[PDB]
């Protein structure tokens, strides 16, 4: 699985997601993107049980899309995070549970906002500054309740976010071949390539 | 559960619930559907004996089914809704087993094939609907313009007409279309299918909704100005 | 009004002989049989100009041996279809081989008497299929909507039907080619078709062993349209 | 075999009535006078019992039933409807209601769901509705005394006095003439013994009439002490000899 | 009118038309008797002989329930075919609980309810046969006929079918003859004379008897068929009676 | 069978109607008259009690004017067994909702899903449809004030000023009449009795044969207030325009 | 707890030539260290020149050799009487096995 | 006009399938009386045997629901079977569920509520039968409870069914206007039982022999029926007074 | 007339009209026979086709390896009575390693169609059958209807002039059923027997059908030039 992390500063949510795919002994792919495009303003990263994160992130990609069709409106992100939280709350109690854990970037329009969410496979939603699932938060955390400031600019942002990743890769035990980040504002979601 | 077998065959061959269907379909307020050389356009009259509508809120004759599909219909308007929202379902199931969205021609079958469905299940009457479902296939410029009916046959068109006064304006599209050489820009076609309404309509003011389907995910609904435009225009090189 | 399932004083079903002349009112279809191969071929019937033909689809693929043409209320065929594609692809995954045509036709038909109070009414179409297989070679079945199915050396279903079946009667012979049924089939709609008969309101199809089943393009079907009618202004 | 009935049997015609409903208002109509009144302290429902037989012991066959010990109900038109109403309606009261509050439902909702039974049984698949109005009696703590009319459709209305079933007209107009908003409870049961007499025919006593309050708390019904918030039951059923007594002072 | 035209319909006579209708098939049938005896019941049937082309002794009409219950039937054969399935079925099931084979009285209710439960509703036709059944139990003999609505009663003696008039009267003049009772022996002849005599109200075509008994001495209180010399026996006593 | 006895509820006539569709509408048409006015800080519902008798308890009554939740009413014409019905099956699917997204319920939204209802009783399981027209008044935070009617077909379209029941024809030529865009609520409340006044098919229009209610943003502060009128209310409002 | 499954011993064995096909098996049949039977074959003509052995839990081994003698007799009944190929009996085969994947037949199977 | 076909309203508030029901009541020709005593409640029935083969001893229109109940019939056989089979089957439910004997009144209205819903629901025809059914309560005493097919049913001091009910209900009223009391003033069962018969002979104007009568009694904790000797018995004691 | 609406409801004579039209298909149908002696047991069938361009519609089905039946009427009918008995065959040999008695075999479809005529919304079975078997107890012939009533008979005829057959059979009774191992004989005598229902029609090699079963032989059926032996 993997560190998923996310930053919420002034004008954006900043998410990060390891690219490795490990199964045994082998690393059998180092580009991998652990992310979904739920709506134009709104991104999911995921991580947890093999096949689980998939399955789940695309029937919620299609839920949230079908949503968007139907009314020809964008829902808010406070609206899909509960939307999802929901879907693993019900899960947890089923015969066999998605072991997902996601953490939702979105901007809200009608607010001009960023928003970041975390939930974890159990249906916990918290609303934060800064989050992480996994190993990955007993690292960056401290980084985080240090260098963070809830004014910083994008930049700042992803600079605080190279931070955690040096960290990350300095005391981590596992190779996960670096991250994929992207970033979500006012105009959308964009991939920054060079990281 | 209720089971009766409401559509059945009569002596002289017919499905009587299936062509009173049909009825309600030619009841319907008018619908066109023309198709240029990049582009479909899809016209709908709307009557006037319905003043102090708020048109913020009530519901488009057009649908989007997609980004890049669109449904028209006429008929019965609560039966629409029940197409739309399974066209719809559809549509998102498609995109998430085959990784692609759906062709026009296979979004046009799965809606007539329901609707053939309802012809012959117990307990059930069929559609009062008739559709024209218009668009582009992903990574493709060719346009596609389709008609359902409640039988449940399905075909292409190149420009297509239906509701109540249809076969006016079906006259109409019948010499003034040409197959050689359609509509070979976007305003073309929509004065064409602005033409073919006002055969039909009235007045050309809050009477006629058109929506505009271009490649890749294009989808604009026109407003009453620029609409009001195209029958200005007309009216003024008919006086001639 | 009375039950779905009624019989007749004559021992008929009702909904059974109601449907049939439903398919009466449906297009034409032709299908011929040789020992070079099988031949369908079907009226498109456009209702209007604008209609695009080439959208017109009642000549469909069961499997590569195995083809169908169609009669009737067609919308009524889309399951038939779905049925006979999902019965031949099962059988080969069963049994590593081609599903016989007889067995194929004899699956399809078993879907039609179950309607009553299963579907409410019977099918309103009638099916040509034709096939190949090593048992029994070229076949051509009938399958009607009252669960009976017979093997045909040519037969026309449709509007002009009785006309065209008179006419595949003195035609027909055990040792017709591939072209000379093909050429039959064409003139043989040309003559109960209402509209004049070209590429584009007629459509030509054929299984053989070899090349499995085919749909001909408008070029191919225009050039023995061609070919049929220098034929007959020559004597 | 089974219920092959799952379609409705009363549907619209082209005037717009629904045939069976307007029926059982008919049935509802040839049905024996009830009435209610409403006072300030207090509800009274009353009706006459008409003896099939003089073998009958017409004590074994109550029109006044409590639902919950804050609320009565009473009836005109079909007898076993109204009892297997009871029924539903006293299980209701506990299913949908007490079985989750922990406390009686307030007549409104009460009188809501036994609505909704009959309701069902204008639209369901293979019934005819409910050949019956009922009088549904109640107090609860937020709302006070409260009187409603249940019809066949399942509408219901509230009332301040009424009469439902054979001479309904000629009693409303009765009690329009002599309700007031200042009505004590003891003049509610003389006037609503007044207004009965107008519909009965043959004798008129405590054992052809039946008579119920909702009033005061009765600790003495209980059948318990020792918990003070529990005070008793409001519905009360007046015995024949407490109706002989009013019925001197007429 | 229109009271007759669907089953479960009270008439304004308080009648199911449609019971009475199926009590005609029954009056159309072949005639079936029950005679009750000392220790026991026997039970016989006309069979017609159609065509020389039907196999004697090869299309059994007495059919039995459990080992101790025997059934036959006039009227929609099919029809008295499902009621003994049914009958078994009851059988079977009183069996496996109580482990004692069913009494009669409790077997006569079983198929009484079942039959009558073909009148309650308008989606089942009601039985077309009078089915006259019945065995030896703890209690001793027991004979009933059960009727398409249901009805049934005990018998000294049962006929139905289109000669049950003329068996009827012959049952009576035995049960006057005879108060202190007939013997199992006895009651195969007669019964054999009986259905050659109640044969006059069918005599187009010609018949072929069919007779079977329960008894507690001659039987051992179980089902079995009448055949062989003991057949002919009873079939001879009754050529001998009609001339 | 049972085929006998099957009215066959959900069939089409030779000229394409649903039958039980048109014959519940002239059911509604005979209902107490209900109106509903949008203005630009408001709405307003106002319907007409069916022939009230003196005996009757009127501010302890609910005939006409429902409320769904904080933000949406709904305004009745037809049989009110059949509405409660829908009513409730309403305020559920609000407050599934309000659960599933953390957010009230868009007013179209719930609409669309109370007219499927209708729409399913009109196609499938043999049952009569529900004899009931909406009027629906709400706000939300994307059109905010919006009016909509629904009747038995489950059809719903938008309106600015609308009737539901009796007398429709003529009170829709008469709100058409003296409507105009930039109309505030205590106009829109004017109107709304002036219409019904008459259109009534009673001698005069007083207190108690009335029900009425508004949904403004006269809160305090960017939030909506629905305000169902009492008794004593309704007469002073109808003292207040002169009608009384 | 009780085990479903057993082991009944004994081997089988098959060999192709360019004309003809042998399936060979011994007639020892056990349980635990006991003899069942010294003559209890387990190699069987399933008709249309297909000869099948399923060895292991004989229980398991029975039931699958009379669940494809029967699927041979329908597919006659259903195809024409057709010959039933070597190559067609063995994809049925496999769906007879696969089909109890969960609950699998405790057997070696050669046709 | 199906409305007269299945129970459903006609436009007079009528269900002519529940009064139609009530017509095939009196299909059998048989007059039922009841009455109570201080310790007991008898029944007392008309047994009509018109044939010859008929086995006269299974030829009855009384049963016995329970140890403490019993109930007689009037109408046809198989419905009176059918009620007979579900009293059973609910009296001994209601044992296992609720640890005591099925009361006569709650079984009377149970059944009562059983035939209300075959007036309510379409696809159920009404049994046509009358059922009446006593004991002698542990709570209440000696009891009389009636059913009909409308899902009618109250308690009686005494009560009669049949064709010719009115002249017994008459004949039964006038002596309770002379007794002034609630039932008969007599100590055994045996001269209730005399009492019954006497008064059902005064009604009907005919004299019955042992074959002519059914009998059923009701005391604490039995209720049981008469054998033809007992009933002989019980007509000799009348004869000679 | 009032009463033939569907299956449930009784005439007042007491007939039920949807199982007599029923029975009215099968007289439509193609005049098949059957006939045996004490060794085996022979169906002859007269097959019909649509015209000369069609085949000749197969009247004969096989059950189990010792029965099998002929069909006249409503052919899917037939093909659902005949799967009903290859399974209830076939159940007899799994379970009891017992081939299933042909006595039992017409109990079963007794009792399958006779369900058909006392359910609303169900219809009888549009379809008559003659099934021949060889059993324990020697060579046998049935007659099913689809009223239910099943009949064994040493030989029969149903469909079309098929009177004319069953008379000929009765006049040839002493003669056929001790055609005993001797099956082209046996044949013989049904092929002459269904020649008396034949009107402007001859017997051809790709019209009739001929079964057989008995002790030393397994049901089977020729067609073709299989049957020109017996022209
Ligand atoms: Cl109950
Ligand atoms: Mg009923």
């Amino acid at each position: 699985m993997d560190i998923i992390l996310g930053i919420r500063v002034q004008d954006s949510v900043i998410l990060a997601s390891s690219k490795a795919v490990t199964r045994g002994i082998s690393v059998l792919k180092d580009s991998d993107d652990k992310t979904r495009q739920l709506s134009p303003h709104t991104l999911m990263s995921f991580a947890g049980e093999a096949g689980d994160t998939v399955q789940f992130a695309e029937y919620i990609q299609a839920n949230i899309q079908l949503y968007s069709i139907r009314e020809d409106y964008e829902l808010s992100p406070q609206a899909v995070s509960s939307f999802v939280r929901q879907e693993l709350a019900k899960s947890i109690r089923s015969r066999r549970p998605y072991q997902v854990n996601v953490l939702i970037g979105g901007y809200d329009k009608k607010k001009n906002k960023p928003e970041l969410y975390q939930i974890d496979y159990l249906g916990t939603k918290v609303e934060l500054p800064y989050g992480a699932h996994g190993y990955s938060g007993f690292y960056t955390f401290s980084l985080l309740d240090h260098h963070y400031r809830p004014d910083m600019t994008t930049e700042e942002g992803l600079d605080l976010l190279k931070l955690c990743v040096q960290e990350l890769e300095k005391r981590m035990p596992m190779d996960f071949k670096g991250v994929i980040v992207k970033i979500v504002d006012k105009d959308g979601i964009r991939q920054v390539d060079d990281f | 559960g209720y089971d009766r077998a409401l559509s059945i065959f009569s002596p002289d061959g017919h499905i009587f619930q299936v062509e009173y269907a049909l009825e309600a379909v030619k009841r319907g307020t008018c619908a066109v559907g023309v198709k240029g050389k990049n582009c479909v356009v899809l016209g709908c009259e709307r009557r006037s004996t319905l003043k102090l509508q708020d048109t913020r809120i009530t519901p488009s004759k057009v649908s989007k089914i997609d980004s890049h599909v669109v449904l028209s219909f006429s008929g019965l308007n609560a039966d629409s809704r029940i197409l739309i929202e399974k066209a719809r379902v559809e549509a998102q199931s498609h995109r998430l087993t085959l990784e692609d969205p759906v062709t026009v021609e296979y979004l046009t079958r799965y809606v007539a094939g329901v609707q053939q469905r309802y012809t012959q299940s117990g307990g059930v009457r069929p559609f009062g609907v008739s559709t024209l479902i218009a668009g582009f296939d992903p990574r493709d410029d060719e346009p596609k313009l389709y008609q359902t009916e409640p039988s449940g046959i399905y075909s292409s068109w190149s420009a297509q007409t239906i509701g109540r006064n249809s076969k006016t304006v079906r006259e109409f599209l019948e010499k003034n279309y040409d197959r050689k050489e359609p509509p070979a820009t976007v305003e073309e076609c929509v004065k064409l299918t602005v033409r073919s309404l006002l055969e039909v309509v009235q007045t050309g003011a809050k009477n006629i909704e058109i929506t505009v389907v271009k490649p890749d995910s294009d989808i604009v609904a026109l407003s009453s100005e620029e609409i009001n435009q195209y029958v200005t225009q007309i009216e003024q090189e008919k006086q001639e | 009004d009375r039950g779905v399932s009624t019989f007749s004083p004559e021992g008929r079903l009702f909904q059974v002989e109601y449907s049939l002349e439903a398919i009466k009112l449906g297009s034409t279809a032709i299908g011929i049989a040789t020992k070079e191969g099988v031949v369908l071929g079907v009226e498109k019937r456009a209702t209007s100009p604008l209609l695009e033909s080439d959208s017109i689809e009642k000549i469909v693929e069961i499997d590569r041996h195995i083809g169908c043409a169609m009669s009737g209320l067609t919308a009524d065929a889309r399951s038939m279809i779905e049925h006979a594609r999902t019965a031949a692809v099962t059988h080969n995954l069963y049994y590593d081989e081609d599903i016989n045509v007889e067995s194929l036709t004899q699956s399809v038909c078993d879907l039609a008497l179950r309607f009553g109070e299963l579907m409410s009414r019977p099918f309103g179409v009638a099916l040509l299929i034709a096939g190949h297989d090593a048992d029994d070679g070229y076949q051509l079945f009938h399958a009607e909507p009252s669960g009976t199915f017979y093997r045909y050396n040519a037969k026309a279903i449709g509007s002009g039907s009785e006309g065209a079946q008179a006419e595949l009667l003195n035609e027909w012979h055990s040792s017709l080619t591939l072209k000379e049924a093909e050429l039959l089939v064409l003139k043989i709609l040309k003559q109960v078709m209402e509209e004049k008969l070209d590429e584009n309101n007629a459509q030509l199809s054929c299984i053989t062993k070899q090349d499995g089943f085919k749909i001909y393009d408008n070029e191919k079907t225009a050039e023995l349209i061609k070919e049929l009618k220098e034929k007959e202004a020559a004597e | 075999m089974t219920d092959r009935y799952s379609f409705s049997l009363t549907t619209f015609s082209p005037s717009g009535k629904l045939g069976q409903i307007d029926y059982a208002l008919t049935a509802v109509k040839q049905g024996v006078t009830s009435l209610g009144i409403k006072a300030t302290n207090g509800v009274v429902i009353a009706t006459e019992k008409k003896s099939s037989s003089p073998l009958a012991m017409s004590e074994t066959l109550s029109k006044v039933s409590l639902l919950t010990p804050d609320i009565g109900a009473v009836y005109s038109g079909m007898g076993p409807d109204y009892r297997v109403l009871v029924d539903k309606s006293r299980k209701v009261a506990h299913t949908s209601y007490k079985r989750i509050y922990g406390e009686y439902p307030p007549t409104k909702l009460l009188v809501s769901e036994v609505a909704k039974i009959m309701q069902e049984a204008t639209q369901s698949g293979g019934v005819r509705p409910f050949g019956v109005s009922l009088l549904i009696a109640g107090h609860d703590e937020f709302n006070g005394f409260s009187l409603y009319q249940v019809d066949p459709s399942g509408s219901y209305f509230p009332w301040k006095a009424t009469a439902i079933g054979k001479g309904s007209v000629a009693a409303k107009t009765f009690l329009e003439k002599r309700w007031n908003d200042e009505l004590e409870l003891e003049d509610a049961i003389h006037i609503a013994l007044l207004t009965l007499k107008e519909s009965v025919e043959g004798e008129f006593n405590g054992d052809t009439i039946e008579l119920a309050i909702i009033g005061d708390e009765n600790p003495d019904l209980l059948g318990y002490t020792g918990i003070p918030t529990d005070k008793g039951p409001r519905f009360r059923k007046l015995t024949s000899q407490e109706i002989n007594d009013r019925l001197e002072a007429l | 009118t229109g009271y007759d035209l669907s089953n479960s319909v009270f008439s304004p006579d308080g009648r199911n038309f449609q019971v009475e209708y199926a009590v005609k098939a029954v009056e159309n049938g072949t005639t079936s008797i029950g005679i009750k005896c000392n220790d026991g019941v026997v039970f016989a049937v006309e069979k017609l002989i159609t065509s020389k082309l039907l196999v004697p002794q090869k299309n059994v009409k007495i059919q039995v329930v459990d080992r101790h219950i025997g059934c036959v039937y006039s009227g929609l054969i099919p029809d008295g075919r499902h009621l003994v399935n049914r009958g078994r079925e009851e059988a079977a099931s009183f069996k496996k609980l109580y482990k004692t084979p069913i009494p009669i009285p409790a077997f006569a209710d079983r198929l009484g309810q079942y039959v009558q439960a073909h009148t309650l509703y308008n989606s089942v036709r009601p039985f077309g046969v009078s089915t006259i059944f019945g065995g030896v139990d703890k209690n001793g003999a027991h004979l009933y006929m059960l009727e398409p609505s249901g009805s049934y009663w005990g018998y000294k003696g049962a006929a139905t079918g289109k000669g049950r008039q003329s068996a009827k009267a012959e049952l009576e003049k035995l049960v006057d003859h005879h108060p202190e009772g007939l013997s199992a022996r006895e009651a195969v002849k007669q019964a054999a004379k009986i259905i050659y005599l109640a044969h006059e109200d069918n005599k187009e075509k010609d018949f072929e008897l069919e007779i079977s008994w329960c008894s507690l001495s001659e039987t051992n209180g179980l089902h079995k068929f009448v055949k062989g010399d003991l057949l002919q026996e009873a079939i001879d006593f009754a050529q001998k009676e009609i001339n | 069978g049972s085929r006998r006895y099957d009215s066959r509820t959900t069939i089409f006539s030779p000229e394409g109607r649903l039958y039980q569709v048109e014959y519940a509408l002239e059911s509604i048409s005979h209902a107490g008259t209900a109106i509903g006015i949008m203005a630009s800080d408001g709405i307003v519902l106002a319907a007409e009690r069916k022939v009230t008798s003196t005996l009757l308890e009127q501010d302890t009554s609910t005939e006409k004017l429902y409320k769904l939740n904080d933000k949406i009413a709904v305004a009745v014409a037809g049989l009110t067994a059949d509405a409660e019905i829908l009513i409730n099956t309403a305020r559920i699917h609000a407050q599934n909702y309000l659960k599933t997204y953390n957010e009230d319920i868009p007013v179209e939204i719930l609409v669309r899903r109370l007219s499927d209802i209708k729409q399913g009783y009109t196609q499938h399981g043999g049952l009569r449809p529900f004899g009931v027209s909406f009027i629906y008044a709400g706000y939300d935070d994307r059109y905010g004030y919006q009016l909509y009617t629904s009747n038995p077909s489950g059809n719903y379209t938008g309106w600015k000023a609308i009737s539901v029941g009796a007398n429709t024809s003529a009170a829709q030529t008469l709100l058409q009449m003296d409507y105009k865009d930039d109309m505030k609520v205590d106009d829109a409340i004017e109107l709304a009795l002036k219409t019904l006044s008459k259109t009534t098919d009673s001698s005069a229009l007083t207190y108690d044969r009335l029900e009425f209610a508004t949904i403004r943003k006269g809160a305090n502060d960017g939030e909506v207030y629905q305000k169902i009128f009492k008794p004593q209310e309704i007469k002073d409002i109808l003292v207040k325009t002169g009608i009384t | 707890q009780f085990n479903p499954y057993g082991d009944n011993g004994g081997t089988i064995l098959g060999i192709a030539g360019e004309d003809f096909a042998v399936l060979a098996g011994d007639t020892r049949n056990i349980t635990d260290y006991s003899i069942n039977s010294r003559y209890e074959p387990k190699v069987f003509d399933c008709g249309d020149n297909i000869v099948m052995s399923a060895n292991g839990f004989a229980a398991d081994g029975d039931a699958l050799v009379k669940r494809f003698k029967n699927s041979v007799k329908w597919y006659h009944f259903d195809h024409n009487d057709k010959k039933l190929s070597i190559n067609s009996a063995a994809r049925n085969i496999q769906h007879l096995l696969y089909g109890k994947r969960f609950f699998p037949y405790y057997v070696h199977t050669i046709i | 006009g199906y409305d007269r076909h299945i129970t459903i309203f006609s436009p007079e508030g009528r269900l002519y399938q529940v009064e139609y029901a009530f017509k095939a009541t009196n299909q059998t020709n048989i007059n039922s009386l009841a009455v109570r005593g201080k310790d007991c409640t008898v029944v007392i029935s008309q047994k009509k045997v018109p044939d010859k083969l008929l086995d006269p001893t299974t030829v009855s229109y009384i049963f016995c629901i329970s140890r403490t109940i019993g109930m007689v019939v009037n109408g046809p056989i198989p419905d009176a079977r059918n009620a007979a089979l579900r009293a059973k089957a609910e009296a001994a439910e209601f044992r296992y569920k609720y640890g005591y004997d099925m009361p006569c009144d709650v079984l009377a209205k149970r059944m009562a509520n059983l035939s209300q819903i075959y007036t309510q629901r379409a696809y159920m025809r009404p049994l046509g039968v009358i059922l009446t059914f006593v004991s002698v309560d542990e709570e209440l005493g000696p009891s009389i409870y009636k059913t009909d097919p409308a899902g009618y049913y109250v308690g009686y001091k005494a009560t009669a069914t049949g064709p010719k009910q009115q002249e017994i209900t008459t004949n039964l009223e006038n002596h309770f206007k002379k007794s002034k009391i609630d039932h008969i003033n007599e100590e055994s069962w045996e001269k209730v039982v005399e009492f019954a018969i006497t008064h059902m002979i005064d009604a009907l104007g005919t004299e019955f022999s042992k074959n002519d009568l059914e009998v059923g009694v009701a005391t604490k904790d039995k209720f049981f029926t008469l054998s033809a000797e007992n009933i002989e018995e019980r007509l000799v004691a009348i004869a000679e007074q | 007339n009032n009463y033939d609406g569907d299956t449930v409801t009784f005439s007042p004579t007491g007939r039920l009209f949807q199982v007599e039209y029923a029975l009215e298909a099968i007289k439509q149908g193609s005049v098949t026979v059957g006939l045996r002696s004490n060794t085996h047991a022979v169906l002859v069938a007269l097959k019909r086709n649509a015209d000369e361009l069609s085949s000749y519609q197969k009247k004969i089905i096989k059950c189990d390896e010792h029965m099998g039946l002929s069909l006249a009427g409503l052919a899917p009918d037939a093909r659902v009575l005949s799967n009903y008995l290859r399974q209830q065959c076939n159940y007899s040999s799994l379970v009891f390693n017992r081939k299933l008695a042909v006595e039992r075999a017409g109990h079963l479809l007794c009792d399958k169609a006779q369900k058909n005529t006392q359910s609303y919304g169900g219809r009888p079975y549009g379809v008559g059958l003659l099934i021949i078997g060889y059993d324990k107890s020697g060579a046998h012939l049935l007659e099913f209807q689809p009223s239910g009533n099943v009949t064994e008979l040493y030989g029969t005829a149903i469909g079309a002039r098929s009177q004319g057959a069953k008379t000929y059979l009765e006049r040839t009774l002493d003669t056929f059923i001790k055609i005993d191992g001797n099956p082209d004989e046996l044949i013989k005598a049904g092929v002459e027997a269904i020649s008396q229902s034949l009107r402007d029609e001859s017997l051809t090699v790709d019209n009739l059908s001929i079964a057989i079963v008995g002790k030393d032989t397994p049901f089977t059926i020729y067609d073709g030039e299989a049957v020109a032996k017996y022209i």
